[PDB]
Order: C-alpha cells, then sequence, then structure tokens
RNA sequence: CCCGGGUAGUCCUGGCUGUAAAGGAUGCGGGCUAGGUGUCGGGCGAGCUUCGAGCUCGCCCGGUGCCGUAGGGAAGCCGUUAA
RNA sequence: GAGUGGUGGCCACUAUUAUUGGGCCUAAAGCGGCCGUAGCCGGGCCCGUAAGUCCCUGGCGAAAUCCCACGGCUCAACCGUGGG
C-alpha cells in the first residue's frame, strides 16, 4: 500500500516536499491535527477545527 | 467568568494600543478614541489566554522557548521560564541559534513564544525555517503573518507584560495538573515585573 | 514541377561524433558481424518506421484506422517479431 | 475616462433597485402629467423639470409608472411632452452645445490671441459633429440639416 | 472601454484563485456567462453560484474551491469541425484528457467531450483546466 | 542492493546525530525516505540520506555537471577559486542538485556532492502523451515549466522508447531521476550551465504544484516516489 | 454586501412653520425648496446636504 | 506597449500587410529578392 | 578659461521657420490582483471652540509622494500612479 | 568506406520575421503634443431571419507521384490487384 499526502486545512491543497508548512494539534480540543500551508501562513488565512469548531489563528 | 477582574486588566493597561492600526488586527479592536489612539477588547484577550494555556500544557516542559528583546520583557520571560521549566532567552538573540549546529548553544524547540514580532524579527525568521508552531503577543500595530496563535494585548508596557506572563504561567501549571486549583498559585505578580 | 527521384532507405546520425553512440554501435557491429555502418543504420530505420506507425494509430479513430491497425499487427507477427497474442502497445 | 481630459471622475447618482412606486407617494399619473405640462409652460428644460419634481414635490423619477397608452414601455418626461406637442424640435443637448459655441465665437473676435480658449471651441465643435452624426443616423434630424457657424 | 464580459470573468477567477479567495462577484452578467458557469460546475471546478438582481445587468456570486489551475477565454472564436479537436487540445491543454474546452454549438454550450460524443462542431470560447 | 544495506548499517551505528531529525532517524522512529518530506523539517546532516537512501553513494548515481575556475583580482595577483556543479539521485524517484567551492578541485567536488544530498526532492512520474497511453511511470505525467536566470524550460510527455529529446545537462538530470522519454522546449541562454540545470530542477519540482483528481491518478498511472513493483 | 448600490440621501416629511402645510422634500436639493402654499423657504441648497428650516416629522424609506 | 495587434477575426488584410512591411528589414531577404549579389559578382554566379 | 569695453540679439506690434537630453528616455481606453504612512480638493460623522470661510480625529471619492507582499526582470529595480 | 574531400545555392539551425510564437525605462526601437475621416474592435434582455458557422447527403477536383496489406521478378529497388 502507498502513503497519503497531507492536505492543508484552510485551502485544501497538497503540501509540497520542501515548503514552510506546519502541523499541530487543535489548541482548543486537542483531538484533530491542523495543517497550514506556506501561502495560508503568509496571508494569515483563518482556519477552523473539524471537531470542536473553534476557529482562527 | 474571567481569569482576573476586568478592573485589574484596565489598571495594568492591557487595553491600551498605539496610534496605528492594521487591517488584519481589526477583529480585536474595540473602538478608537478621540485622540486617534486605538483600544483593544479585553474579553478576546481573556479567551485567547485560556486557549493558549490549554495549548501549551500538552508539550514537553523543557521544549518550550520564550524570547524577548525589549528591556521591559526580559524579567517576565525569565520568571516564566523559572516557574514552568521552559527555556528563556532574554536580550540579544544570537543569529544561527536554531539553524547552525556548530554553535555552542544550538537548540531546537517544539514551540516558541514571541513577545513582539517587530522587535524579535530574527527569532521569528529562524523559527519559520524549522516548521514549528508560533505563539505571539500582538498589538494594534503588528501583522499576523506566520502567526499560528495570536494573543491580542499591549506588548510594550511593563505591568502589562508582567500580568500577561503571570497569568499564562498559572494557566499552564493548572492545566498540566501541578496545582489543584487556581487559588493555590501563591506567587505575587510584582515578582514578575522589572523594578525601577 | 519535378518528376520522381528515388530516395535513400536509411537515415544517418545527426552528429557524426558522439562517444556513447559510437560505443553502442561498435558493440552491435562486433557482435553481429556486419560489414559497414550503413547496413546497421538500415535496420534501425525499419524499427523506427514500425514505431511511427504505432504512434499514429493509437491517437486515431474511424474505419480505415482499424484496418491499418490489424494489418500492422498481422505483418509484425508474421515476421516473428511478436507473439500470437500481442496487442498494439 | 473623460472624452478629452482623460480624468476618471466617478460622481453620479446611485438609484436603488425598485419596480413599483413607493407607498408614501400619493400623486396619480394624471396629476404628474399636469405638473409636467405646467412646468414646461413655465419655460424649463427637460433635465430641470425632473429636478424640480424630485426636490419640491417629492416625486422620484417618473420612470416608475407604466405608460397608460402603450403598456410595453415606461413613462418618461420627453414622451409625456410628445403626447401634448411640447417636445423640443432639436435634441436638448445639441441645442445647449450649439448655444455655448455661439457665445464663445463672439468672444474670440475681440480676443484673437486667446489661443487656450480656442482649443475649447474646437473640442465643443467635435462634440457637436459626433452628436449630429448620431442623430442623422436615427432619423431625428433631416438628412440635409447642416451645422454652419456662419449662420 | 468594455469589450468582452466573458474574458473579464475568467481573468478575475484565475487571479482570485491564486491568492486563495473563497468567493468572487462577476459584475456584468449575461446568459453566456451563466452557461459557462454551469458547465464549469458540472465538472467540479467551482462550487455553487447564484444570480443577484440590481437595476443593471445583474451580478453573479460564485464560490471557489481551489481546484482550478488556469482558466481563460479564446479569442478569436475559431470554428472547429467534429473531428479536429485533437490539435486544439494540444494547443491549450497539458495532457490527453486534462481539462475541458468549452464549445458553443447549435445545440447549446457544452464541453468538447460531449460535443465529440454527439459528433458536432461549433465555436471555441474558453478553456479550463 | 546487498552492499548498500550493510553500508547503511555500518554508517548508522558509528554516527552521532546532532539535530532533532537525526535523533529521530537514529532511534528508528523514522524508517522510510518518504517520511522526511512535506512537514517542514530542516535537513542539515548528510548521514540522514546515507542511512535512508544508501544507493546515492554509488558511482553510477552521481554526475559532475560542470567545473569552472573564477578569478578575484588583488594587488598581489590573481586568486583562483573552483566552482563545481553536481547532482545525485537514485534513478527511481528522488534527485538533488548542488554547488561547491574550494581552493582545489577535490575539495570543491566533495562539498558539491555533500550539498546535493541536502537539497534532495521527490517528484511525480507517469505517462500523459497523446500517442502513448500505457499507465507506466516512464515520463512526466503532464506538461510542466521551470525557469532560472534567463532560461525557460518546458517539459512535454513523450511516447515510450522515444528517448530524452533535450540538451545533455537535462539528459543527465532526468536520467538520475528515473525518466526515460520526454520532449522539451527552451528559451534564453542555455550555454549558462548553472541556470540550465536549475531550470530543469525547478521544472521537475513543479510537478507537485498541479492540482489533480483521483481519476487522473488512475488514468495517467501517477507514481510518487519509488515505483514499488 | 455592498454589491447593490444604495443611496445615502433620504426623502423627508416636513411641516411649514408659517403656513402649517406638510410636504415631502429631498434631503440633497439642487434648488431652493419653497412651500407649495405660502411660498416660504423650506430647504437651502449647499454643496452636499441641504439646510432644513422647517420642522421634521418623519424620515421616509 | 499594449497587446500585439491586430488580433481581430476579420483583420486578415492588415495582418498580412504588417508582416509583409516589416520583412524588408531583414537583410537576408532583401538581398535575395532584389538579387543584389548577382549585380556585383565578378564571377557571375559561377562556382569556379 | 580670468579682467575692462562692445554690435547683433534679448523687450513690444504683424508674419515665417517647426526644431530640443521637447525625458516620466515609459502611446492611449477597460476589468482584476496584501498592506502601511504623508499631503491637496470636495462631501459625511463625532468632539472642541475666542463662534471664525476656525481647530482635532475617523470614513468615501478624485489628484500627488514614500516604504513594501504575490508576481515580473539580465540586473539596476517596478510593485493598485505596474515595468 | 567503393568512395571520400573542396567551392557556390536552398531549407533547418533561428522564437534572427514570431497566426501558433518575439521585442520597444536603462541594450536597436512609443511620432514633441492633441483632434478626427476610412478601416479594425465594440455593454444587457426579448422576438424574427438564416448570410457567416456546424451536421447529413448528390455531382466534381485525369493518370503518374505518397501510405498500407497481399501477389511477380532469388529478397529488394521495380511492377500488378485492392484500401486510403
Ligand atoms: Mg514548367
Ligand atoms: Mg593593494
Ligand atoms: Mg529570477
Ligand atoms: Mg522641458
Ligand atoms: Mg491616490
Ligand atoms: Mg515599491
Ligand atoms: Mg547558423
Ligand atoms: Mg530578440
Ligand atoms: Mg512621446
Ligand atoms: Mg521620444
Ligand atoms: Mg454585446
Ligand atoms: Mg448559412
Ligand atoms: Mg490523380
Ligand atoms: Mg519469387
Ligand atoms: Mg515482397
Ligand atoms: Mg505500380
Ligand atoms: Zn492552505
Ligand atoms: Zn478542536
Ligand atoms: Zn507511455
Ligand atoms: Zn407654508
Amino acid at each position: 500500500l502507498k502513503f497519503e499526502i497531507p492536505v492543508c486545512t484552510s485551502c485544501g491543497r497538497e503540501i509540497t516536499p520542501r515548503e514552510h508548512a506546519t502541523h499541530f494539534v487543535c489548541p482548543n480540543c486537542g483531538e484533530a491535527i491542523i495543517w497550514r500551508c506556506e501561502t495560508c501562513r503568509l496571508l494569515a488565512k483563518p482556519y477552523k477545527c473539524p471537531k470542536c469548531g473553534w476557529e482562527g489563528p | 467568568e474571567y481569569l482576573v477582574p476586568l478592573d485589574q486588566y484596565l489598571a495594568a493597561g492591557v487595553h491600551i494600543g498605539t496610534q496605528q492600526k492594521t487591517k488584519d488586527m481589526k477583529k480585536f479592536i474595540y473602538r478608537v478614541r478621540q485622540d486617534g489612539l486605538y483600544v483593544l477588547d479585553v474579553r478576546k484577550t481573556d479567551e485567547r489566554l485560556k486557549v493558549a494555556g490549554k495549548f501549551l500544557a500538552r508539550f514537553d516542559p523543557q521544549s518550550i522557548l520564550a524570547v524577548s528583546v525589549r528591556l521591559y520583557g526580559q524579567k517576565p520571560v525569565k520568571k516564566f521560564g523559572e516557574v514552568t521549566g521552559a527555556r528563556a532567552i532574554p536580550g540579544r538573540f544570537l543569529p544561527g541559534t536554531m539553524t547552525n549546529p556548530a554553535v555552542k548553544n544550538f537548540f531546537e524547540p517544539d514551540v516558541i513564544i514571541i513577545t513582539d514580532p517587530r522587535a524579535d524579527h530574527q527569532a521569528m525568521k529562524e523559527a519559520i525555517e524549522i516548521g514549528i508552531p508560533i505563539v505571539a503577543l500582538v498589538d494594534t500595530e503588528n501583522l499576523l503573518s506566520y502567526v499560528d496563535l495570536a494573543i491580542p494585548t499591549n506588548n510594550k508596557g511593563r505591568k502589562a507584560l508582567a500580568l500577561i506572563y503571570w497569568i499564562l504561567a498559572r494557566e499552564i501549571l493548572y492545566n498540566r495538573g501541578e496545582i489543584s486549583s487556581r487559588e493555590e498559585f501563591k506567587i505575587p505578580v510584582e515578582e514578575f515585573e522589572m523594578k525601577i | 514541377g519535378d518528376p520522381k527521384r528515388q530516395r535513400k532507405k536509411y537515415e544517418t546520425p545527426p552528429h557524426p561524433w558522439i562517444k556513447e553512440r559510437l560505443d553502442r554501435e561498435r558493440v552491435l557491429m562486433d557482435k553481429y558481424e556486419l560489414k559497414n555502418k550503413k547496413e546497421l543504420w538500415k535496420h534501425e530505420t525499419q524499427l523506427k518506421n514500425f514505431r511511427r506507425r504505432a504512434r499514429r494509430l493509437l491517437a486515431a479513430r474511424g474505419k480505415q484506422a482499424e484496418i491499418e491497425r490489424e494489418q500492422l499487427l498481422a505483418r509484425l507477427k508474421r515476421l516473428g517479431l511478436l507473439p500470437e497474442d500481442a496487442v498494439l502497445d | 475616462a473623460r472624452m478629452h481630459a482623460r480624468k476618471r471622475g466617478k460622481s453620479g447618482s446611485k438609484r436603488p433597485p425598485r419596480t413599483a412606486p413607493p407607498i408614501w407617494l400619493e400623486y396619480t399619473v394624471e396629476d404628474i402629467e399636469n405638473l409636467v405640462v405646467k412646468l414646461r409652460k413655465e419655460g424649463y428644460s427637460t433635465a430641470m423639470i425632473g429636478t424640480i419634481l424630485r426636490d419640491q414635490y417629492g416625486i422620484p423619477t417618473v420612470k416608475l409608472f407604466r405608460d397608460p397608452d402603450n403598456p410595453n414601455r415606461k413613462l418618461t418626461i420627453t414622451r409625456i411632452l410628445e403626447k401634448h406637442g411640447l417636445a423640443p424640435e432639436i435634441p436638448e443637448d445639441l441645442m445647449f452645445l450649439i448655444k455655448r459655441a455661439v457665445n464663445l465665437r463672439k468672444h474670440l473676435e475681440q480676443h484673437p490671441k486667446d489661443l487656450h480658449s480656442m482649443r475649447g471651441l474646437q473640442l465643443i465643435e467635435s462634440k457637436i459633429r459626433r452628436l449630429v452624426k448620431y442623430y442623422k443616423r436615427k432619423g431625428k434630424l433631416p438628412k440635409d440639416w447642416r451645422y454652419d457657424p456662419e449662420q | 472601454t468594455l469589450l468582452d464580459p466573458l474574458a473579464n470573468a475568467l481573468s478575475h477567477i484565475t487571479n482570485s484563485e491564486r491568492v486563495g479567495k473563497r468567493e468572487v462577484y462577476i459584475k456584468p452578467a449575461s446568459k453566456l456567462i451563466g452557461e459557462v458557469l454551469r458547465v464549469m460546475q458540472k465538472y467540479g471546478y467551482i462550487g455553487e453560484f447564484e444570480f443577484i438582481d440590481d437595476g443593471r445587468a445583474g451580478v453573479y456570486r460564485v464560490q471557489l474551491l481551489g481546484k482550478i489551475n488556469k482558466a481563460g477565454a479564446i479569442k478569436p472564436r475559431f470554428p472547429v469541425k467534429a473531428r479536429d479537436y485533437e490539435r486544439w487540445e494540444k494547443r491549450f491543454l497539458p495532457a490527453f484528457e486534462f481539462g475541458i474546452l468549452i464549445v458553443s454549438t447549435s445545440q447549446g454550450v457544452m464541453s468538447h467531450k460531449e460535443a465529440r460524443e454527439k459528433g458536432i462542431g461549433g465555436r471555441l470560447i474558453a478553456y479550463v483546466y | 542492493s546487498q552492499e548498500w544495506k550493510e553500508y547503511a548499517k555500518r554508517v548508522l551505528d558509528e554516527w552521532q546525530p546532532k539535530t532533532k531529525l537525526g535523533m529521530l532517524v537514529k532511534e528508528g522512529q523514522i524508517t522510510d525516505i518518504h517520511e522526511i518530506f512535506r512537514k517542514g523539517y530542516q535537513i542539515k546532516e548528510p548521514e540522514i540520506i546515507d542511512v535512508l537512501l544508501p544507493e546515492v553513494n554509488a558511482r553510477e548515481n552521481q554526475e559532475i555537471l560542470d567545473i569552472a575556475l573564477t578569478v578575484r583580482m588583488t594587488d598581489s595577483g590573481r586568486r583562483v577559486r573552483f566552482r563545481v556543479l553536481a547532482a545525485v539521485g537514485n534513478r527511481d524517484g528522488y534527485v538533488g542538485l548542488g554547488i561547491g567551492h574550494g581552493r582545489e578541485v577535490g575539495i570543491a567536488i566533495r562539498k558539491a556532492i555533500n550539498y546535493a544530498k541536502l537539497n534532495i526532492i521527490e517528484i511525480k512520474r507517469g505517462c500523459g502523451s497523446w500517442e502513448c497511453r500505457c499507465r507506466r511511470p516512464h515520463s512526466v505525467p503532464f506538461t510542466v515549466e521551470g525557469k532560472e536566470g534567463s532560461v525557460r524550460v518546458k517539459l512535454i510527455p513523450g511516447p515510450r522508447g522515444l528517448g530524452l529529446v533535450i540538451g545533455d545537462v537535462g539528459k543527465k538530470i532526468l536520467r538520475l531521476a528515473g525518466i526515460q522519454d520526454v520532449w522539451s522546449q527552451t528559451l534564453g541562454e542555455t550555454r549558462t550551465t548553472v541556470n540550465f540545470a536549475k531550470a530543469v530542477f525547478n521544472a521537475l519540482y513543479n510537478t507537485n504544484k498541479v492540482v489533480v483528481t483521483p481519476e487522473m491518478i488512475e488514468r495517467y498511472g501517477i507514481v510518487v516516489g519509488r515505483a514499488m513493483p | 454586501r455592498n454589491v447593490i448600490p444604495m443611496p445615502r440621501s433620504r426623502f423627508l416629511r416636513v411641516k411649514c412653520i408659517d403656513c402649517g402645510n406638510e410636504q415631502i422634500v429631498f434631503s440633497h436639493p439642487a434648488t431652493r425648496v419653497r412651500c407649495n402654499v405660502c411660498g416660504a423657504t423650506l430647504v437651502e441648497p449647499t454643496g452636499g446636504k441641504g439646510i432644513i428650516r422647517a420642522k421634521i416629522l418623519e424620515v421616509l424609506e | 506597449p499594449g497587446k500585439k495587434a491586430p488580433n481581430g477575426e476579420f483583420a486578415g488584410r492588415k495582418l498580412k500587410l504588417k508582416r509583409k512591411k516589416f520583412r524588408w528589414s531583414d537583410i537576408r531577404y532583401k538581398r535575395r529578392v532584389l538579387r543584389l549579389k548577382e549585380k556585383s559578382d565578378p564571377l557571375e554566379g559561377a562556382p569556379q
């Protein structure tokens, strides 16, 4: 079997091999993993947790 | 309700902004006074402080780094590191601390706390390149670029920084289970602030 | 206009002195004991023509295309270059 | 942009989207026609009549009432005037431009060296020719009608 | 002055998607733009869209999903026969079935795949991939 | 392949990691090459690639693209410096490019090889030509573009068995990445080897920036990383 | 949002001080507005919003 | 400089005229069509 | 080249000539694509006021400058006044 | 390799003629500035027409030359029967 490519939480695009992305557990609930791509981090796009609904950088 | 009474917040001067503003900071701005100075909303600060306190408690205690170039923030970060066991770097940030393995004090954290994105530009620039989450205190003047968790506050005053770091340390201790209640934390706020 | 002129049936290399090509062709010439390079080149051209017919028919459709496709397959496997159950690819 | 000066002014009216006249409007169609005829007999221009109606009688544009005679089109000031024979013979904007050009020409007779004002005259006459071509195409002017300053 | 409402819409969409916008407003609406949007939505390039009525020609509101690499108009609108779609595909598209060409035919506006299925030609007006 | 297994085993034990990722590799928490990409890690120790992709040390998986000598002028004469441009790969799905400088050729070559490993990337392969639809990872899956300096490079899918229709620098770089057939178009000054190589490298890297759907993966036979037979 | 343009002016119902008559006027007049009965001035035109000299009763939609 | 012109569908004549006009700036084309070499060649077009 | 003098010209009226590093070395019209901060004209809101066609702050439109994100370029650099 | 070199010409090289597909701040190159005739390019909706445009089908565009399979000269070049 193969491996799955991570996907940005905000824009839904895939993460390239050497970009300045990041990933961390949801601050409010701690149950989901948030991924942010380089463009979304640069432009300060808001993100929303899929489990608890808490949102925003 | 609130971690501390709103009177204490207002006395510490947390709500006081600057003469400038930014488009992405307007989600936290409350109103603008007649002299052209902007004011922050204190309730958002309290909510974000609680969320950040929950967030930082899940990491390994000694993998947290806090930095401050400004003079008024050097004592609070040092005390915060002493209480919670996290590493603290006050004063000048040596370039290459996080990117040059040959340096004597090379160190790679898991999360970083920025007192002021404008003043600590070198630390933020190095933290971007290693892909770790970034927590920062933002004023009405700063931008939210490359910030993963923002805490709206006045990040230039003495009492304001002291109070913010005291609250954050207490919240971390409470969430990680080292104290059974909020009131058990018997350390005066004045011990966090620089004298004279 | 001009009347018909008979043309060569093989193609010469684009550049006469490329080390890798020289080595490969020397190996082939020594192994199969050919007389001169042009003889070898002749066979190469044949191969190319086959490939060029397969490339054109993959991206085609219609009635004549099917006829030419089956004719190509039949001719190729009549020469002994393909098994009996081969496909165009 | 502007036709000649290439500036980019944006000032203008912002008409809200509405189909039926407002409830607080109380005049009927016949009252409006009577008012329009009265104001025209007072000697006002077509553009000025609508301004007076809007400012003083509280009537937004008369293009909110269906034409009683022709149901397929809405009512306008010029059509109202046509129904009673008070419509201008020459389109109003062309008349205004021609009137402006005549006044300027007699100024340039006393001031032959005012070259900066003369360019304005040239631009005005260019506008006049554009308009006369358009109106000839649509049949609002006789095909032999000509604009001559010497008139 | 304004010359081609359709080109402005597609340029606006491709400009907005590169900076991660989530929705756009197409200012002068028309039936042709509506048809193009319907075709684009059928293949999953955009989300839902709606028509908003002002006193003027009307506005279109479109939701974006970040699934567009490029979108553009074709000028002049070349006529194409029912068996000549391959060279235009090579001219505008990156792979042998990557994206769609949008064709106006006497049976409506459709992608070149449907038109090739029906065996009819028309005029090329846009490409999306 | 047996030699490189024991080589990686030999390197692993006598290595003292200095970075976080090196510690993760040393403790066996990360065991495959694909696990170090797409999460923002910094790569600063060459031994990581040696342990995870040992075959890049083979003589047949390395290429010295170019060597040049440059001059700095001083009142006591000319100071000469060497610039070496090199590339490495595993001929399956990974490739890296690097530049090294030194006072003599050997030092420059060693440094250039070292920097190539730290710049390793993984690509996508497939078959997207109009006149060859075989679902096998022998070419680029779709047209891609890259640029550097004045050089622009466009790569176009080609039929199986065609060969590499591109200049020699592109030939070597594409061969080290595991691609057999391609068509190409260029603009600008290709005689500047550094810019040509960087443009080809960027064109290969850009295959990760094209949005795709699950159907396209099946239609073009897209493969990421190793082919995995 | 603000895609549809909306005017910033209003229509007002006012009452004449002298005559006592009630009229409906525009808040941004380009002429002098006078009472339809007594003829007294109601609104004075300016560069932008006019100056109202009568008594305001209601701000219409 | 704006977009290259003309681009219209019914502008064939102008496009052809433009291309013909600027081809005379090419020295190779100009010498061939006007046969300038033949007019000054002492060998009169012979190879020997 | 520096110093003491000096004709045409430089100034006004009526014509002719149509040339400049006449340079923003950047043809003109339209749609779209982060922000920050000065200044000129108009309008709107709020607060002061010696009641001034006055002062301060915020927002909208149009001009006129600087710093700068994505993108562009051989680079110098340009970057909603686009290259 | 029974051939292999020299001189002149055309195409490619060349995106150095650019529809596909080039350029014009500092490298060749934006008229000193503006107004406007022919030409080219032109806002939204409804009804009609069917010139352009698309599909189907009759009559044509000689043979030779080009591509494919089969057949005759030992195979081939060449020639014949069919399909394009
Ligand atoms: Mg003849
Ligand atoms: Mg010296
Ligand atoms: Mg560059
Ligand atoms: Mg001058
Ligand atoms: Mg401005
Ligand atoms: Mg700038
Ligand atoms: Mg040549
Ligand atoms: Mg050129
Ligand atoms: Mg000029
Ligand atoms: Mg000039
Ligand atoms: Mg139209
Ligand atoms: Mg017809
Ligand atoms: Mg014939
Ligand atoms: Mg025989
Ligand atoms: Mg035979
Ligand atoms: Mg024959
Ligand atoms: Zn994203
Ligand atoms: Zn959550
Ligand atoms: Zn293939
Ligand atoms: Zn009255």
